């Protein structure tokens, strides 16, 4: 929920 | 301020004129989204564009390595024997309108996210923490306990109350609390289903920003213009107007100077903007890692945790060591690259100088000696017949689900394939072939996991609180090849826990925790990226420095 697949 | 070769701020010789009209586009291949509501927006073409207005009205400044500093529209103050962070709204911060920011406007934030009736997307468990919170989110309080007013709705300061603290409170992007401001006074009568589709968090919100939006043309357009009642520094421009541009357009609007600066440009045209009369490419440092996992075992939904149970080589320590030591990063990003890519030494991005350090030794340098090495003094014995190594009598023979997506990434894996042949690792693309984006989140992502692939590389964009639980714990449905790690998960402890409040102790967790992974090996740190952004030689007062935080009043233009 911080971070994102790419 | 450099980062590689690239300088992070134009420095311009010539001095601003008075006024001025900057020209900025984002490269999108699909329409921006106007929501002017951090809670309701989930596009991110237009989360950027909202830059001018304020970023959807961030309340925190921070220092270059995003730690909150005091100094921005609002302060805020953890107070550890309290378990409470004080957010202090400044004296004269406005709305758009004139109207004063208060308390409520914080708190209601909150509600955006929390009451599900706005449809908001961003609610975490990390929200959970507050006192009440997760009452009001189900519906079962009308009201937010943990989140009081010391003078009132219509003050400024606001108290939130956690269940915990965390070390991670002092980064802005920690998801603990949240950092905007929503106009309560403007949007009260809006019943909640409609907010997101309302005028007046579209085409005409209130904002606290140095500009704010004149005019929004949707999915392409904003015309900003000094906001009046800011309360810092008036801008040096009279107005900025923010655009979509499509990739197919960019390099063409370059050259007819178009746009002064085009934000979020890819690696790919990088060649074709570095020639460029007229233009300043400046770069910085990106909040990304990518890296290579090996699958060790199967994630189990039900109780939440990985299980490091999978009958595969690369349970071996050697083996998962010599696979990361015979790849040739660094010969890869020069080939490939244009100094975009830049191998990865740890699993923590460089930008984050209190996290990490340089002296972390990862496998960014090819070493085919000691990955024979390792292998042979593991019984892993190569053969006269085959070039490849056999142990107990079974070949050393893997899966790796490379994927699309990088403009060269068939040739990189192809040579990845190739510098594990030198090693006398047989290695194959799964199904023959590159896995497609949604093809590989799938496959990662379901549990209980495949046991068809043995490596697989994946590459996030970090929050500014670089989390690694959500990533690498024993519970994290992310941790794709399934490791689990006594030391790990205490290395991961230590980095959330109160003796990291202290900087200095957290680091040293990082630092360790990061030597640990390493060695370990269960995953490999690939690549660390940079950002590139071209800038009109006119422009005045531009850079990417994190750590500046007026640059939308600072700017202008030399004619």
């Amino acid at each position: 929920a911080a971070a994102a697949a790419a | 301020l450099k980062a590689g070769n690239f300088d992070v701020a134009y420095q311009n010789p010539d001095k601003a004129i008075k006024g001025g009209n900057l020209k900025v586009a984002y490269q999108s291949d699909s329409p921006m989204k106007a929501q002017w509501l951090s809670g309701l927006s989930n596009d991110a073409t237009f989360a950027t564009m909202s830059g001018p207005g304020g970023g959807q009205d961030g309340l925190f400044f921070t220092d270059s390595g995003f730690k909150f500093i005091k100094g921005g529209a609002a302060d805020v103050a953890l107070d550890k024997e309290s378990k409470t962070a004080t957010i202090t709204l400044r004296k004269d911060l406005k709305w758009s309108d004139g109207s004063e920011v208060t308390a409520k406007d914080y708190e209601f934030t909150y509600e955006t996210i929390a009451n599900p009736a706005y449809g908001s997307d961003r609610w975490t468990d990390s929200l959970a923490n507050i006192v009440g919170l997760s009452d009001y989110h189900t519906g079962k309080a009308k009201t937010i306990s943990g989140i009081t007013f010391p003078d009132g709705e219509n003050g400024k300061v606001i108290k939130v109350q956690f269940k915990e603290m965390k070390p991670g409170m002092t980064q802005s992007g920690n998801g603990y609390f949240l950092e905007t401001v929503a106009p309560y006074q403007y949007l009260k009568d809006v019943a909640p289903k409609d907010l997101a589709s309302s005028p007046k968090t579209t085409t005409k919100p209130l904002v606290t920003g140095p500009f704010k939006p004149e005019n929004v043309v949707a999915g392409e357009s904003i015309k900003y213009v000094p906001n009046p009642y800011y309360w810092g520094e008036k801008p040096k421009l009279n107005s900025i107007t923010y655009e979509v541009v499509s990739t197919a357009k960019s390099v063409a609007a370059l050259s007819s100077s178009k746009y002064d600066i085009i934000n979020g440009m890819v690696s790919s045209q990088y060649k074709q903007v570095k020639n460029l009369k007229g233009y300043k490419v400046l770069g910085q440092q990106a909040m990304y890692i990518s890296l290579m996992y090996y699958n060790l075992g199967h994630y189990d939904a039900k109780n939440s945790i990985n299980v490091q149970d999978r009958k595969t080589p690369l349970q071996d320590q050697n083996v998962r060591q010599a696979i990361g030591y015979a790849r040739n990063v660094a010969e890869v990003d020069n080939k490939f690259s244009n100094g975009l890519s830049t191998p990865a030494n740890s699993l923590i991005p460089p930008i984050f100088k209190q996290f990490t350090s340089s002296s972390v030794k990862g496998y960014e340098k090819q070493d085919l000696d000691k990955a024979n090495k390792l292998l042979d003094e593991d019984g892993w014995k190569l053969n006269k017949s085959t070039g490849y190594r056999e142990k107990d009598g079974k070949e050393l023979s893997l899966v790796y689900a490379a994927r699309v997506g990088d403009a060269n990434a068939e040739t990189i894996a192809q040579n990845y394939i190739q510098q594990w042949k030198k090693i006398g690792v047989k290695v194959s693309l799964y199904n023959g072939k590159l896995m497609e984006f949604n093809s590989w989140v799938d496959h990662m992502t379901t549990p209980p996991g495949a046991n068809d692939w043995d490596i697989t590389d994946g590459s996030w964009s970090l929050a500014s609180e670089p989390s690694q639980q959500d990533l690498f714990s024993a519970a994290a449905p992310y941790n794709f090849g399934h490791f689990n790690d006594s030391e790990i998960t205490k290395d991961l402890n230590d980095i959330d826990s109160a003796k990291s409040e202290n900087p200095t102790y957290r680091k040293a967790a990082f630092v360790k925790y990061q030597e640990d992974m390493n060695k370990k090996a269960y995953v490999i740190p690939t690549n660390f990226m940079l950002n590139y952004t071209p800038v009109n030689k006119r422009v005045v007062g531009m850079t990417l420095d994190y750590g500046a935080m007026n640059t939308w009043s600072e700017i202008g233009v030399s004619s």
